[PDB]
């Protein structure tokens, strides 16, 4: 469905949410940050790279018990 | 010919209204002390509310089944069925305190559901059979009474009844007393509705039962081609809908907002079911003396969106003496309302049965307020609590408007 | 106020394999009795892996396939505080468990219908070697 959540993590910190609900983005996220959906694929795209942008993002399905993160 | 008023319909409305009280406090008691029955029973909080929320999903489905009985067997039938259900609901949780017995109390908590069907709207019947004109809204109001102040007594009986022990032979020993004490009085308030509940005084009362006295699904076909009564459906259940939408989410914008606030919470929430009491009696006794239904309906509406509104705008101004306030002047108007959106459908729809009229009224109610608390605890959570907030606020100015496009058609009045 | 939410992984230490060790997860700003918890767990060497969930609200369990049968999620809502027993640690369970919380709110009418709901705040990480 649209159960993708999109996570950023920075070496030696915990991973932030970024866009949950397939395109829904979280309070306090870059809006250049925006994720889209297309049947049983799914885009992250950062609009601007910037200096913060840097780092691993890690895609997530919550849709079934056993969450299995990208 | 002859209208006389008889003094037992105090006595009938007294005896309703005591039952409606006994079983409002079986939708709540369960909830009062949820952790306590989460515990004993080995259940969780989901499990525990089902309790609550059963009353509300049996009233949409049988409430045209009940409106008929009422029309094809009368109210004493419709009185002694809700009494004896409120007595089996009661007596069938007394096999359930055993901590493996929680099938058990929610087939006593259905029993208690289908109960209210046969109760929640039959107040304005009973007021148009026994009561004349100048009391007919205040009986109406006098029963609303006897169910908001159940609520309210159940809020304050479980806690006192029941401590938070966690040993499973001591709390079913704790939960028999309270469960006693209901069944006793579900039973006392049975046996006089079979004594003192007449089927109709030997004079009616009014010179509109007078009239009234001299197919089903025809008459449910001419209150849905009927304007007024379509926009008050609509405009009732927004605005109770939006107070069922409010009372449920009230606890969890409190803790939001006043982190450690628990005790002041369920202190707010009695608040509002308190004031309420006041308003529902008030409104009744402002209606039977001006008979002001199209104005006063539209004022309160109005005064049921400024206090939203306000509420909206001041969880967050970190006062917890100010959401008091607040919370309690909610209650106060969308408590009033009820009693008053009940006399103003029997006065747009007057020659059509009491019984169908409320119980429309209180399905709509019913389902806009699924529909808004399921819809708010997605927007809070997505959103905020503002948003959710103001959710309910739209809703309500929306439905002003819809109450302005009712006609003042008071045909019970102008039967007299 | 609204107090700011935090979760607080503690318990984490090096220990034998076959070695059981239980980490903690103090909740501030919100309840754990309207809202799961979730525990991920990241090795040095490897990236994000669910392991474990509880909602105090539905009373559910659930638990990663590789955990199964040696982890137990459980909560203490009286503490705001939720917990995971480790009872039979592999050389491969060695790694960064995060406890975060999910952001649908459980209540009676608590859906998925359009916003599903994820993992909204997180901490920072207690180290299982
Ligand atoms: C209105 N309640 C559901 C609270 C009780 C009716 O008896």
């Amino acid at each position: 469905s649209s159960a993708v959540a999109w996570y950023q993590q920075k070496p030696g910190k915990a991973p932030k949410l970024l866009i949950y609900s397939a395109s829904s983005l979280y309070s306090g996220v870059p809006s250049r940050f925006s994720g889209s959906r297309s049947g049983t694929d799914f885009t992250l795209t950062i609009s601007s790279l910037q200096p913060e942008d840097f780092a691993t993002y890690y895609c997530q399905q919550s849709y079934v018990n056993p969450i299995t993160f990208g | 010919s002859v209208i006389k008023v008889s003094k037992r319909r105090w006595v009938v409305v007294l005896v309703f209204s005591c039952y409606s009280l006994c079983n409002a406090f079986q939708w709540i008691q369960y909830g009062s002390i949820n952790n306590i029955f989460m515990n004993f029973y080995g259940v969780s909080a989901f499990a525990i509310d089902w309790l609550s929320m059963c009353y509300m999903l049996t009233y949409i489905p049988l409430l045209l089944p009940v409106a008929w009985m009422l029309e094809k067997f009368g109210l004493r039938t419709i009185a002694i069925t809700g009494s004896a259900l409120n007595c089996l609901g009661a007596w069938v949780k007394l096999g359930s305190l055993e901590p493996h017995l929680f099938p058990v109390t929610m087939v006593g908590q259905v029993i208690c559901s289908v109960a209210q069907v046969f109760i929640l709207g039959m107040p304005s019947r009973i007021a148009s059979v026994w009561f004349g004109a100048d009391e007919v809204s205040t009986a109406c109001s006098v029963a609303v009474f006897g169910n908001q102040l159940g609520i309210a007594i159940g809020f304050l009986v479980p806690p006192v009844l029941v401590p938070n022990i966690k040993d499973p032979e001591k709390l079913a020993y704790h939960i028999s007393i309270m469960f006693y004490i209901i069944g006793g009085v579900a039973t006392f308030l049975f046996i006089l509705v079979i004594i003192v509940f007449k089927e109709k005084p030997k004079h009616p009362p009014s010179r509109a039962q007078s009239l009234s006295y001299a197919s089903y699904l025809s008459s449910i076909v001419r209150l849905f081609k009927n304007l007024n009564f379509v926009l008050l459906v609509i405009t009732y259940g927004l605005n109770a809908g939006a107070f069922y939408a409010l009372s449920t989410l009230l606890n969890r914008m409190v803790i939001l907002h006043f982190p450690g606030e628990e005790v002041n919470a369920g202190r707010i929430g009695l608040t509002i079911v308190i004031a309420g009491m006041f308003g529902a009696m008030i409104s009744g006794i402002w209606l039977d003396k001006s008979k002001t239904y199209k104005e006063t309906t539209l004022v309160v509406y109005i005064m049921t969106l400024v206090g939203m509104v306000v509420y909206t705008f001041t969880l967050n101004l970190n006062h917890l003496w100010v959401v008091f306030i607040t919370a309690g002047t909610l209650g106060f108007f969308m408590t009033g309302y009820l009693p008053l959106g009940f006399e103003f459908a029997v006065e747009l729809t007057y020659p059509e049965s009491e019984g169908v009229s409320s119980g429309l009224l209180n399905v709509s109610a019913q389902v806009f307020g699924i529909v808004f608390t399921i819809s708010q605890g997605q927007i809070i959570d997505n959103h905020g609590t503002m948003f959710g907030n103001i959710f309910l606020c739209v809703f309500l100015a929306l439905g002003s408007a819809l109450t302005a496009f009712i006609k003042s058609d008071l045909r019970r009045q102008r039967a007299n | 106020e609204i107090s700011e939410v935090q979760l607080v992984e503690s318990g984490g230490g090096l220990v034998q394999p076959g070695g059981s060790l239980r980490l903690s997860c103090a909740a501030s700003g919100f309840n754990l009795s309207s809202y799961s918890i979730h525990w991920v767990r990241q090795a040095p060497g490897k990236g994000l892996e669910w392991v474990a969930s509880i909602s105090s609200y539905y009373g559910s369990t659930s638990y990663a396939d590789s955990v199964k049968g040696r982890f137990t999620i459980s909560a203490d809502t009286s503490k705001n505080t939720a917990y995971l027993q480790m009872n039979s640690l592999r050389a491969e369970d060695t790694a960064v468990y995060y406890c975060a919380r999910s952001s649908r709110y459980e209540f009676f009418y608590s859906n998925s219908w359009w916003y599903w709901p994820a993992m909204d705040y997180w901490g920072q990480g207690t180290l299982v070697t």
